[PDB]
């Protein structure tokens, strides 16, 4: 099963339940009410947003069944996502203490220093589930 | 009320009542009727008048009709024409078309009533037949055949079936999906103008597949764009809309999304709003159309001329073509994105290419109609060519010499004389009728045609589709590259004929629908829709007591005519209902709270039928049976039989609506005589619905006039004794093919191994399946030039320079032979030189066709279309069965003879009986034709009781158990085994053999037409075996 | 009921559709040798079987006991109506009778139903001939 | 989730477009084609469901317990009105990738009830 999940082509689609796109400019009151919870450890222990960062989020919810059987884990899926975008994307996850097995994504921190941001945003979604391979 | 003891009994009866009133061929003769009585009416009435500029001069044609058929002789007398005259001197029947013309100027105006303007080929008894309405005395006072069923043309003297051309219908929504497409999802309608004029025009309207790379494609996904007729690349389908003149998006909208509380149809829109945005007015819209045609105007509003003319009369023109139809329009496109987009959320299954309710079947009227039209147009456009020459002189106009009346009377001729459906400037249509036997001759005047091109390379076509069932026989299909696709009507089965909507659209107006024009765009929401031939026509908030309405009246054969299909599809909140015509449907008893409305009463008057006035007609009228096509079907829950509707200890199904009325009515007719066919593998069944086709028999009873080139007729052809219930109405009894053979199933000497078979010479030295072959020649007088002409005279040594070793002295003065005379090859029937432009003319006299030896049978002479000369020769010769000849048993078991033995040499009873026929055992186990083991004991049954055995299939009354209990009741072994002796030595056989009658057939093929005294993959053998010089000599 | 768990690989409707299958073809199976077995040393069939000259056990099987499952492109009769294979069935339906197991023998002769699902399997053998006639040559003349 | 609708404009009935009020930093539909601009009460501007999540029993028609062709029992009664006969189907549609459910509706008139078994 192993080599099985190593040779089985495995795009982000295939692990993924739903999107959702929001407008929050401000992660320390979250407009999802599972997420201020969890989030706030990003935040406790602050990372890429030193200048700033989009207020147009995406947020995937992955499926733990299949997730589970290939076994793949958040951090090799952000990992993947900070290779196959560099810095100019951003990726934030849960531990798979919590219950839910979410990955919210922001566009750069610093390209703040021809789409609009939930235009791209909505292009970066299509760009990772048709071609993300985990 | 009719109890199961009496229910076989009762369904035979209502099955006879159908086939005494409608016969066959109906649906020939049905479309060919309907064709004159009103479709060249209409395209008469449809035609534009002519408007013909001095003065003014408007020409129109009123009222239209024929006289029964009637040849015009060689001066130009009319005389009344028969077939039998017709097929003898190669004419072509057919009616004389007048007109009533006015002739208006300017106002004066002068009538010509009746204006000849051509011949309508006309179908053997159809209502305008003269053996119409004949009795069967008049029917053989003018040498036809009471049996012969008409539905077939005669041109230039020859028989001319229209085969059936099936299609996709036409104005109905289908939406498919293609694998490599750049499309995901496209829907299409092959919208059609109401059969006027113009041919069909598809819009199709497609979602882009989302695999195109890029930030704005992935930005937005799959974008839905229209593919318009007259224009080169696909419009956002926004625009469109926008186009007829709907500018907002909440306009648009409301017209494809019914619930805007369906927020997941919502966002499948968006990508083609945002394509659409930059064009937010109808003549921006209107210009971006235009700029797309074939040839862009060189101005803005002549591309939007362009795209108003192409909006208006291109695009669905079923839902309109007049000036204020695109609200219409926008409802039948919103609709068909709608559907689109219920494709592509999965929530409506794909449409089925195959699936029969989606077909339409075009018989000799709609095909006649459709050709008429051109020629017409041509005779409209020859007048207004003529015509104009003389209104250009200021004179006074004559029609009299501008109405060309050849144009439809060659033109009609010529396609039907080919089968080429179009100009001599679809194929395969209008064959030459079979007559090698009578079940042949049936088979062909019911037999369909699959479409091979577009549709059908992207079909299945050659599987048998499950909406077949009862509509077309599952076993009639040919062998080999046809495979599947030539088909066969089943035997109830009717294709619909048509009438006009106006009725029913009327009686819906007044039932509380709600019309095209009036809704307010929400309520469609949880409304049904209406469909009339396919035109979105309004909505209906009730429908179920709707449909109850509309199905009292059609079984009361009110407003509604039987022939309506009417569906409703509960799940999509659609009625659909069509009065269109090639809808294949056939009849079925009606069910009510588990029981028929059917009763004892109706059986009763039926039994009456030939002095009672009631009929088939009686039993439709009184709603006791209905008509239903292939996907009304797909509403009907469908008893097999009334024993489905009794009560059962597990219920599978509470709520019949309808009960099959003998399930044996699924076969067709060659099918239909096969002894037992749910006891054989279905492959046998196929191949004998072919072989049957090439038994000899009595072809027809008239077959003494009849010059036909071959035909073959049985001395001695028995009904068999093992018969099905429809072979009644195949009129089986009275024109056989076969005899009833006594057949032993044994290995002897080995010459029946394989296929082969061994036949008693001494059976057939008393005339066992002997039989005659006609041949007919016909020979014309010509002249070809000032000097030139064919002649039959006889030909002499001292003037003729073509002469050969060939034989004169039997020709009489006339230069023909005489009947009675004996005939061998290179004697020459008929004298006939030619004067040469020692010799002074060359010899044309015409051979007897093969060295067969054979008699003069027949000379008919007469003149030709041309009033020449004109002879056929009829020659006969006997052909007793050979060692080569081909036979078959109904159960698709085919064989030549090996050899012949004498009575004194065959295997013979303890009674002395020989068989007439040894089969191999070896052709049994791997075929599994048991109906033809079945079919023997039947028959051993048959002969001792002295009774025809009932072999119709699917009769749980007839058993082989039941049958061996019969046959030990004689004295015979109950399995049908009997001790034979050995011929040669008189000792008993170890083994005892099986034998029985069996009915066996006589094929066409024989041996004394086919003995004759190297190609690729020859050569490719012969240097494999290194024969290098073989390999040289032979080439 | 739910109550069936997939298959690793196979789809719930793989998962059933080869349940279903099984069953089917081990009954035609056990009924196949049941008939075999009954075939006295006299009986006909069996001398041309057992010699090898015509026919096999299946052909004794089909006439003897059960003709079996017809089957279309590989699969169980497909709804060629809205989900059913003919109007005499309630929709639904995937039972053996339903979906083209003919549970008669050729002796016992077929239901009405089975005789059409019983043609619509041997329409494609009949089509499957037609398509292996037109190759008879076809690589041998391109091989050589 | 769910899924996400449209917004049309007051004025003109257009489509309205997501965009940012980025000095009150609160998001806007805004038309187009006019000046119109209306508040935003969700902040979510789009959902897609990958996995189809779906209660299908929304897509159930109840007038479907009147068609003759689907098999019914009293084996399964209704729960808001105790009729006894209920008529079932597997999901007639795509999408359902494997399942082979049952749906249940009453078959009493004007009832209508649809569930899940
Ligand atoms: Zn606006
Ligand atoms: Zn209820």
């Amino acid at each position: 099963k192993d080599i099985l999940c190593r040779l089985e082509h495995t795009t982000l689609r295939k692990v993924t339940a739903n999107t959702a796109i929001y407008y929050d400019p401000n992660p320390q009151s979250t407009v999802v009410a599972e997420d201020q919870e969890w989030v706030n450890v990003y935040y406790e222990m602050p990372d890429f947003d030193v200048a700033r960062i989009s207020p147009w989020l995406l947020r995937v919810e992955l499926d733990r069944k299949h997730m589970t059987d290939r076994k793949l884990t958040m951090e090799q899926i952000a990992e993947k996502i900070n290779a196959g975008f560099g810095d100019d994307l951003n990726c934030i996850f849960n531990d798979d203490n919590a219950e839910k097995l979410v990955l919210r994504i922001r566009i750069m921190n610093s390209d703040e220093n021809k789409m609009d941001d939930d235009v791209f945003l909505r292009c970066i979604e299509s760009n990772m589930l048709t071609d993300m391979t985990l | 009320e009719i109890t199961p003891d009496l229910w076989q009994e009762a369904c035979w009866i209502v099955i006879s009542s159908y086939f005494d009133e409608k016969g066959l061929v109906r649906q020939q003769l049905d479309s060919f009727d309907e064709f004159i009585q009103m479709s060249v009416q209409r395209i008469v009435e449809d035609a534009p008048p002519i408007d013909l500029q001095p003065p003014r001069y408007l020409l129109k044609f009123e009222q239209i009709y024929l006289s029964k058929p009637t040849h015009w002789e060689r001066d130009g007398a009319p005389s009344p024409m028969m077939p039998n005259e017709a097929r003898l001197r190669n004419l072509t029947y057919s009616a004389p078309l007048y007109v009533d013309i006015t002739k208006t100027v300017i106002q004066l105006q002068t009538q010509h009533q009746k204006t000849f303007i051509g011949k309508i080929p006309i179908m053997l008894r159809s209502t305008y037949c003269l053996l119409n309405g004949l009795t069967d005395r008049d029917l053989c006072e003018l040498n036809e055949c009471p049996l012969d069923p008409g539905g077939y043309f005669i041109i230039n003297g020859s028989e001319k079936v229209l085969i059936a051309q099936e299609k996709m219908a036409t104005n109905t929504v289908y939406v498919f999906a293609k694998k490599d497409s750049k499309y995901a999802y496209t829907g299409e309608c092959r919208s059609c103008l109401e059969n006027s004029s113009r041919p069909t025009s598809t819009i199709w309207v497609s979602m882009l597949a989302r695999g195109g790379q890029g930030a704005k494609k992935s930005a937005i996904g799959q974008r839905i764009v229209a593919t318009l007729p007259y224009i080169k690349q696909e419009v956002p389908i926004i625009i469109v809309f926008r186009a007829l003149g709907f500018v907002s998006d909440r306009d648009i909208l409301e017209h494809i999304i019914y619930d805007f509380e369906d927020p997941e149809m919502m966002e499948m829109v968006k990508p083609s709003l945002d394509e659409a945005f930059v064009i937010q007015e109808q003549n921006v819209a209107l210009n971006f159309i235009g700029s797309r045609g074939a040839k862009p105007g060189v101005t803005k509003e002549k591309r939007i001329k362009y795209a108003k003319e192409v909006l208006q009369k291109e695009m669905l023109p079923h839902v309109g073509v007049s000036d204020f139809c695109e609200t219409k329009k926008a409802y039948f496109l919103g609709y068909m994105v709608h559907r689109l987009l219920l494709a592509a959320l999965g929530r409506r299954e794909l449409d089925d290419r195959d699936h029969y309710g989606n077909k339409r079947l075009d018989l000799a009227g709609p095909l006649l109609a459709f050709l008429f039209r051109g020629m017409f147009k041509n005779l409209l456009k020859e007048v207004r060519i003529y015509a104009q020459k003389f209104i250009d002189r200021g004179k006074d106009f004559n029609l009299e010499l501008a109405i060309k009346t050849r144009i439809i009377s060659d033109g009609l001729k010529y396609s039907l004389a080919t089968g080429n459906w179009g100009d001599q400037k679809r194929a395969g249509v209008s064959q030459v009728l079979n007559r090698l036997t009578f079940a042949s001759t049936l088979s062909h005047l019911r037999r369909l045609n699959s479409p091979i091109g577009r549709d059908g390379k992207l079909a299945k076509p050659r599987q048998l589709h499950n909406t077949l069932w009862g509509m077309v026989c599952p076993a009639e299909t040919p062998e080999g590259h046809a495979v599947g696709l030539v088909k066969n009507l089943a035997l109830m089965a009717y294709i619909s004929v048509g009438s006009q909507p106006s009725p029913i659209l009327e009686f819906l107006e007044e039932w509380s629908m709600e019309n095209l024009e009036e809704i307010s765009p929400a309520a469609i929401a949880d409304a049904t829709k209406i469909f009339v031939n396919g035109c979105w026509v309004g909505i209906h908030k009730d429908p179920e007591q709707l449909m109850n309405t509309l199905r009292k009246l059609r079984r009361q054969m009110d407003i509604i005519v039987s022939e309506v299909s009417m569906i409703r599809d509960i799940r999509e909140r659609e009625i659909r209902i069509y009065t269109d015509a090639g809808r294949i449907c056939r009849p079925l008893l009606i069910v009510e709270k588990q029981k028929l409305l059917l009763k004892k009463r109706h059986i009763d008057q039926l039994k009456e039928r030939e002095y009672n006035n009631y009929s088939w007609q009686d039993l439709v009228a009184s709603g006791v049976v209905e008509y239903i096509d292939t996907l009304e079907e797909e509403t009907v829950m469908l008893a097999m039989t009334p024993d489905d509707l009794q009560e059962k200890e597990v219920a599978y199904c509470s709520t019949y609506t309808h009960c099959e009325i003998h399930p044996s009515m699924i076969l067709g007719v060659c099918a239909s005589i096969i002894p037992f066919p749910d006891h054989n593998q279905s492959p046998r069944n196929t191949y004998q619905s072919a072989m049957g086709k090439q038994a000899m028999g009595v072809y027809i009873t008239n077959f003494h006039v009849r010059m036909d080139t071959l035909a073959h007729v049985l001395y001695y052809p028995q009904k068999p004794l093992v018969t099905t219930r429809s072979m009644e109405y195949l009129r089986f009894r009275e024109l056989p093919a076969g005899i009833n053979s006594i057949v032993a199933i044994a290995s002897y000497t080995g010459y029946n191994q394989e296929d082969s078979v061994i036949m008693n010479r001494s059976a057939v030295d008393r005339g066992f399946f002997r039989s005659v072959f006609y041949r007919s020649y016909k020979e014309q007088e010509s002249k070809k030039g000032f000097d030139q002409e064919e002649v039959f005279e006889k030909p002499t040594r001292e003037t003729c320079q073509g002469m050969r070793h060939a034989i004169y002295d039997k020709l009489d003065d006339d230069g023909l032979i005489a009947p009675g005379v004996r005939v061998s090859g290179d004697d020459v029937i008929i004298g006939k030189t030619v004067t040469l432009p020692r010799y002074t003319k060359r010899d044309c006299s015409t051979f007897l066709r093969t060295s067969e030896t054979g008699i003069v049978d027949q000379v008919m002479v007469t003149l030709n279309q041309e009033g020449y000369k004109f002879c056929k020769i009829r020659v006969r010769s006997v052909r007793i069965p050979q060692i080569g000849d081909k036979f078959a048993s109904r159960h698709g078991q085919k064989g030549t003879c090996g050899i012949q033995y004498r009575q004194e040499d065959m295997p013979f009873t303890c009674e002395g009986i020989t068989p007439d026929i040894i089969i191999n055992p070896h052709a049994i186990p791997s075929r599994m034709t048991i109906g033809h083991l079945i079919e023997c004991l039947q028959g051993k049954v048959s002969a001792n009781k002295g009774e025809i055995g009932d072999a119709t299939p699917f009769n749980d009354a007839v058993n082989v158990q039941k049958i061996s209990n019969l046959l030990s009741d004689y004295g015979y072994h109950l399995r049908g085994n009997e001790v034979l002796y050995n011929g040669f030595t008189g000792r008993k056989i170890t083994s005892q053999i099986f034998i029985g009658p069996t009915y066996y057939q006589r094929l066409k093929h024989m041996v004394d037409d086919k003995i004759h005294s190297f190609g690729e993959m020859e050569r490719d053998c012969q240097i494999a075996h290194g024969a290098a010089q073989f390999l040289r000599e032979r080439l | 009921n739910n109550e069936l768990e997939p298959t690793p690989g196979n789809t719930l409707r793989q998962t059933f559709e080869n349940q279903v299958n099984r069953i089917l073809n081990d009954a035609r199976d056990k009924t196949g040798s049941s008939a075999q077995k009954s075939l006295s040393e006299y009986n006909n069939f069996k001398s041309m079987v057992v010699s090898g000259a015509k026919g096999s056990k299946i052909n004794i099987s089909q006439v003897i006991a059960v003709v079996g499952q017809q089957n279309v492109e590989g699969k169980r009769i497909p709804f060629g109506f809205k989900h059913r294979t003919l109007p005499h069935f309630i929709k639904d339906d995937y039972g053996p009778e339903s979906r083209g197991f003919v549970e008669n023998s050729y002796l016992a002769g077929l239901t009405p139903t089975e005789f059409f699902f019983h043609a619509m399997g041997g329409r494609e053998g009949l089509i499957d001939t037609a398509v292996k006639t037109a190759e008879t040559g076809y690589i041998q003349r391109r091989l050589i | 989730p769910g899924f996400v609708g449209i917004r049309f404009c007051q004025e003109c009935n257009n489509m309205l477009y997501p965009k940012e009020d980025k000095e009150n930093r609160i998001l806007l539909y805004a038309c187009r084609n006019c000046d119109y601009q209306q508040e935003a009460d969700n902040s979510c501007i789009y959902v897609n469901k990958i996995t189809h999540e779906v209660d299908e029993l929304t897509q159930i028609i109840a007038d479907v317990s009147q068609d003759p062709t689907l098999p019914r029992t009293e084996d399964h009664p209704c729960q808001k009105c105790g009729h006894k006969e209920a008529v079932f189907f597997q999901s007639h549609s795509a999408r359902a990738e494997d399942a082979m459910r049952l749906y249940y509706v009453c078959t009493a008139p004007h009832c209508g009830h649809r569930w899940t078994e």
